[PDB]
């Protein structure tokens, strides 16, 4: 009976995965048990009994765990926000900048259904220091991060930069590059100057570590 | 006179800024085979323009072949400063430099 | 059997130091007019090759 609508309450779910898995990787505290989430259990919390989802419930806060604190001081809290809207407005948009601002938020993870007008992106760059990134909930069907020629980008410390540069005697841009807008960065949320270790797998040597600066 | 004072201070502050130190030093201890080649191929040089050799040329005409004699036994009075991509350097002795 | 009319060493050339071009100051071209073997864009890639510096001067 059911047309399209059960394709449409997987791709969600698929898409509620990856964000949790990104919040998880970047350094905030998610359980393992809320990533490995089947879609039943997802029906049964985030869906009505009419069988449609609501985006509205499913957004989430997310702080930095005790080993992240220890790393990175500065790091704060993280709001996640599903917009229900398919079209997101310059009004829509204005709300959730204020909503940050008010509840003292450092990073705001905003999922679009379709698309976003440009007059309110434009509205993103526009509160410092907290940061906006928008992302595509058919983009975030499947985790870029767990495909096979993917390796594990980690970002580093202002000291782990600091001590790689003095190694090997390198200037911040002497460094292999790493485009702000690469599928990557965009994931772990890089900000330029940023360094990230590459762990990547040689059939010539095996675990190999390389760097990159998100410029 | 006085601008020239300064400049030989600038020169000289730069250049012990750059010196990598004995204790310091992390290159390997192997003399490389371009070092080996220039070491040679210089004290040759040197050899050929009548400079006071350290080892004994029994009926050696060549300056290689003499250069080579006084590597092997290690007499070759010649540092390699050993260049990073910063511009510092390791002064290293051809001595002291492991040779296979 | 049967004798080939051609005779293969017509090019062979020796030059240690013959004449230059005024503008370049190098061998000038000419096997007969005691001219110069050029060493092309490969042959420098190859001397970058073995790493060494002082056969490329």
């Amino acid at each position: 009976m059911d047309q399209e609508n059960e394709r449409n309450i997987s791709r969600l779910w698929r898409a509620f995965r990856t964000v949790k898995e990104m919040v998880k990787d970047r350094g905030y505290f998610i359980t393992q048990e809320e990533v490995e989430l089947p879609l039943e259990d997802f029906k049964a919390k985030y869906c009505d009994s009419m069988g449609r989802p609501q985006r509205k419930m499913m957004s989430f806060q997310a702080n930095p765990t005790e080993e992240s604190i220890s790393k990175f001081p500065d790091m704060g809290s993280l709001w996640v926000e599903f917009c229900d809207e398919p079209s997101v407005g310059v009004k829509t948009m204005k709300t959730f900048v204020i909503h940050i601002q008010e509840k003292n938020f450092q990073t705001g993870i905003f999922v679009y259904q379709n698309n976003i007008t440009p007059s309110a992106m434009k509205l993103v760059p526009s509160i410092p220091p907290a940061t906006i990134e928008t992302f595509n909930e058919a983009a975030l069907v499947v985790n870029i991060t767990h495909h096979e020629l993917v390796p594990k980008h980690i970002r580093l410390s202002s000291d782990e930069k600091r001590e790689l540069l003095k190694r090997y005697r390198l200037k911040e841009s002497q460094l292999p590059r790493i485009q702000r807008a690469d599928p990557v960065a965009l994931y772990l949320g890089l900000k330029r100057g940023e360094v990230v270790k590459i762990i990547r797998k040689s059939e010539t040597s095996g675990r190999y570590a390389s760097y990159r600066i998100c410029m | 006179p006085e601008d020239f004072q300064q400049h030989e201070q600038i020169r000289r502050k730069t250049l012990k800024e750059k010196a990598i130190p004995k204790d310091q030093r992390a290159t390997t201890p192997y003399m490389t085979k371009y070092e080996r080649a220039r070491i040679l191929g210089t004290r040759a040089l040197q050899i050929s323009m009548n400079a006071p050799v350290f080892v004994d040329l029994e009926g050696e005409t060549d300056p290689l072949r003499i250069a080579m004699k006084e590597l092997a036994e290690k007499k070759i009075p010649l540092v390699i400063r050993r260049y990073l991509p910063d511009g510092s350097f390791e002064d290293w002795s051809v001595e002291e430099l492991i040779v296979d | 059997y049967q004798r080939l009319r051609h005779m293969v060493n017509d090019k062979f050339q020796v030059r240690s130091t013959g004449p230059v071009n005024s503008l370049t100051m190098q061998p000038v071209k000419g096997r007969k007019r005691h001219g110069g073997i050029r060493v092309g864009e490969m042959e420098r890639d190859a001397l970058i090759g073995h790493g060494t510096s002082f056969l490329l001067q």
